[PDB]
């Protein structure tokens, strides 16, 4: 709160200084006077023509030649014409090629494709634990598995327990699956990669599986990183069916994801937070415990848990403080965490409809009912049939 | 006596190429250092600060070149 506001005063000064400071250091004042430094800048200009073509490096051989696929025309058997060495290079990377003679000038860019641009939401959310509407215990499970081995190896080594390679979140939905993933991701201050599962489904032949493996490669260069696979079930076990080009597609993208996460052992290269809105009616072919160890199940909030979600919320709000928090919760019946959030938002909006500016005790009571009604109409009510 | 005089020794082409390189180093370093440095708090009763230790904020320099207006006479 106070602390959060203070950090901003330092950051305002920081932007101004950093932009001036950048200039003297980067060059044109630290202009290459060094044999090594000058040689790389001058040589790449001379070899380079314009246009160029991007490629992805398909495999390298140890005799100073490599094989690349360029975006345009055929693949090329290219030589390593100066610059980068063999070690520097790895397959699955994107490298820059001159059209005049396709050769690897280098990478230092952690790839560059249109694919990578979508993947890198790299700059962290402001979202962080206990800025979330969440349950105290539930966030602290996500942190224990994903975050904690990097932060303190101390506890994990003494105890003698094995570090995982990801975790999985599954619903009952409306539990802040995505909110949790964003909270942890800010805390590490490691690069946050994101992709949605449907993007990986396509009606083109073979494109999907390249992207699925690609997520792990991009992340590895950036590493440490946390890779957010939003709605895994989408590539997986939720239908694209068998009559739209799904018949081939789904099985391949699903399988491709499942084998690397599994490996031959739990690899532990880069951490993963996987969010799913259910694994409840969907088919088996997904990652099981003991590669990602802990699998986190959410409940449907009870009276006691509802205290933790609500107290966080009442602070931004007002005039539900007058009335005891305990009594309000008791009164309302059991609902999911998104529903609880929705009541509270709706309280602020309904006052405006009433001709009032913002939440009152009365507005808070009515909002509870409206959401409850939607659910009560949608699915079974009270007393048996 | 001063309206037709002996014009200066030349700028020349030679010196023109040579100078830019020299000017380049001084130019980025001065600007980068001078603009960034503050030693001021503007929400203070004081205007800047009574001077604690000496500042590096500093100022720039201007030198024009002498010419007199449009005439051929």
């Amino acid at each position: 709160t106070q602390c959060r506001l203070k950090l901003l005063k330092l950051e305002r000064i920081k932007d101004y200084l950093l932009m001036e400071e950048e200039f003297i250091r980067n060059q044109e004042q630290m202009k290459p006077l060094e044999e090594k430094q000058e040689e790389e800048r001058s040589k790449v200009d001379d070899l380079r023509g314009t246009p160029m073509s991007v490629g992805t490096l398909e495999e390298i051989i140890d005799d100073n030649h490599a094989i690349v696929s360029t975006s345009v025309g055929s693949e090329h058997y290219v030589s390593i014409l100066s610059f980068v060495d063999k070690d520097l290079l790895e397959p699955g990377c994107s490298v820059l090629l001159n059209h005049k003679v396709h050769a690897v000038i280098g990478v230092l860019m952690d790839d560059t494709d249109p694919l990578v641009t979508v993947m890198k939401v790299e700059k962290a959310p402001q979202e962080t634990y206990a800025d979330i509407g969440g349950l105290d215990n539930q966030i602290q499970e996500i942190k224990e598995s994903v975050e904690l081995p990097l932060t303190h190896p101390e506890y994990y080594e003494e105890m003698g327990i094995k570090p995982p390679k990801g975790v999985i979140l599954y619903g009952p939905p409306g539990t802040g699956k995505t909110l949790l993933a964003k909270a942890v991701a800010n805390q590490t201050s490691a690069t946050f990669l994101r992709v949605v599962g449907s993007e990986l489904i396509q009606k083109y032949l073979g494109d999907g599986p390249k992207l699925v493996r690609e997520l792990f490669r991009v992340a590895e260069e950036h590493a440490p990183s946390i890779v957010f696979i939003d709605e895994i079930d989408a590539i997986g076990t939720k239908r694209y069916d068998s009559n739209s080009g799904g018949e081939r597609e789904i099985q391949r993208t699903m399988l491709e994801l499942l084998n690397q996460l599994d490996g031959f052992d739990s690899r532990g290269d880069v951490k993963v937070i996987m969010a799913t809105n259910r694994i409840e009616t969907l088919d088996p072919a997904l990652i099981r415990p003991g590669r990602i160890d802990r699998k986190i199940e959410f409940p449907l909030p009870d009276e006691k848990t509802k205290k933790r979600i609500f107290q966080i919320h009442t602070s931004r709000m007002t005039l539900a403080d007058d009335v005891t928090l305990d009594d309000l919760i008791m009164a309302k019946d059991d609902l999911s965490g998104a529903d609880i959030k929705a009541i509270c938002t709706e309280a602020g909006l309904m006052a405006l409809r009433e001709r009032r500016m913002k939440v009152t005790n009365e507005d808070f009571k009515k909002s509870k009912e409206n959401v409850l009604y939607k659910k009560q109409e949608g699915t079974p009510e009270g007393l048996y049939l | 006596p001063s309206t037709f005089a002996y014009p200066a020794p030349l700028e020349v082409p030679k010196e023109k190429e040579k100078e830019k390189v020299s000017t380049a180093v001084l130019s980025i370093t001065a600007k980068a250092k001078k603009k960034e440095k503050e030693k001021e708090k503007k929400e203070e009763e004081k205007m800047e600060v009574d001077e604690a230790e000496k500042k590096e904020e500093k100022e720039k320099k201007k030198e024009p070149e002498p010419n007199f207006q449009l005439l051929d006479n």
